[PDB]
């Protein structure tokens, strides 16, 4: 099944059930978590339980491929070239998709699938942090996957 | 001279430490005061004791820091730190959530999806249960050349539930069916056969 798998994981698998996992993103730099807010805004600044911080993650394909989705305002997390992060309604585009990785620190890390260099990243203050900046051992790109409360 | 007062309030901002297992812990809250104020830890309210925990805690006093090895699940709650001289008396409680992760492909339930039999224009299921921290992706695949058939399923705090209907069947639908399941470590599948009779 590895041909198989290598195959199904460059696209969207429109003939499978596609999974949906419901938690929080719990930033490590910010101590706080990820949330869409109603005016399109992205950052890591929510408290536990906070409704815009509720994200429904539904898998593309294999490989731990998913799309970060606000079940408040039903918006999307997607990255543009310039690394920034927006929240759009149609998240069809390879560019509103991530690849979950468990890091060697244990720690959840997510990849963009189309920009593969860049990922989703938060400051200290919970400020979204340009893609273009980041690399997979600063702290500004670890998450902890959280109950929703 | 002087009452307790935070001396770094940035750290102390991040209220709520989540982590994984297996990580060590440490909480601080840099504190002022003349004279030196003491530090007292407390674990949801109450005293926090050696006994408390196994491997108990170390306390940095120069670093007003509450230190804890190795956390597991067990160790999540409130820990506050009360500091304290003779010209008063202040508190900071900090939140421990901790997360058992795994860094492994899926690993499928034993037996599941079972073998089937049944006589034509019967119903059969098959089952599937996925086990994977890495959010994982699943496939029923009948060997016909694979085709990738459409299931229902439940997600669970523990794991992913699948079930595939096949609903009157016909001699087509005999064969093996496989329950492919994958993250971004590696995959797993279980097959099973459905007899038509």
């Amino acid at each position: 099944f590895t041909q198989h798998v290598r195959e199904q994981s460059l696209v969207t698998d429109q003939l499978s059930r596609r999974l949906i996992r419901t938690y929080q993103l719990y930033s490590r730099t910010s101590g706080k978590h990820v949330q869409v807010l109603a005016n399109k805004r992205i950052n890591a600044m929510a408290e536990d339980g906070d409704p815009f911080a509720k994200l429904i993650v539904e898998t593309d394909t294999f490989g731990s491929r998913v799309r970060v989705r606000g079940a408040e305002t039903g918006l999307y997390i997607c990255m543009n070239k310039k690394g920034k992060l927006i929240a759009k309604s149609n998240g069809k585009g390879k560019d509103c998709v991530f690849t979950e990785i468990v890091l060697e620190n244990n720690y959840t890390a997510l990849q963009n699938a189309k920009y593969e260099g860049w990922y989703m990243a938060f400051t200290r203050k919970g400020r979204p942090r340009k893609g273009s900046k980041t690399r997979q051992h600063q702290r500004e790109v670890h998450f902890m996957k959280r109950l929703p409360r | 001279k002087r009452a307790p007062y935070w001396t770094n309030t940035e750290k102390m901002e991040k209220r709520l430490h989540a982590v994984p297992a297996a990580n060590t812990v440490k909480f601080r809250c840099p504190a002022g005061g003349n004279p030196m104020p003491t530090m007292r830890w407390l674990k949801n309210g109450k005293e926090f004791k050696q006994e408390h925990r196994i491997g108990g805690y170390k306390v940095r006093n120069q670093h007003w820091s509450l230190i804890m090895e190795s956390v597991v699940p067990s160790d999540k709650g409130n820990y506050t730190c009360v500091v304290e001289n003779e010209y008063g008396s202040i508190n900071h409680t900090y939140h421990l959530d901790v997360v058992e992760r795994s860094r492994h492909r899926p690993i499928l339930q034993a037996g599941l999806p079972a073998n089937a039999s049944t006589v034509v224009g019967g119903d059969v299921e098959f089952v599937c249960k996925v086990y994977s921290d890495a959010q994982p992706h699943i496939q029923w695949i009948k060997h016909v050349y694979l085709k990738v058939l459409k299931a229902a399923g439940v997600n669970t705090t523990d794991k992913e539930i699948e079930v595939l209907y096949i609903r009157n069947v016909t001699f087509e639908d005999a064969g093996e069916y496989t329950c492919l399941a994958g993250n971004s470590i590696g995959i797993s599948f279980h097959s099973a056969w459905l007899t038509v009779l």
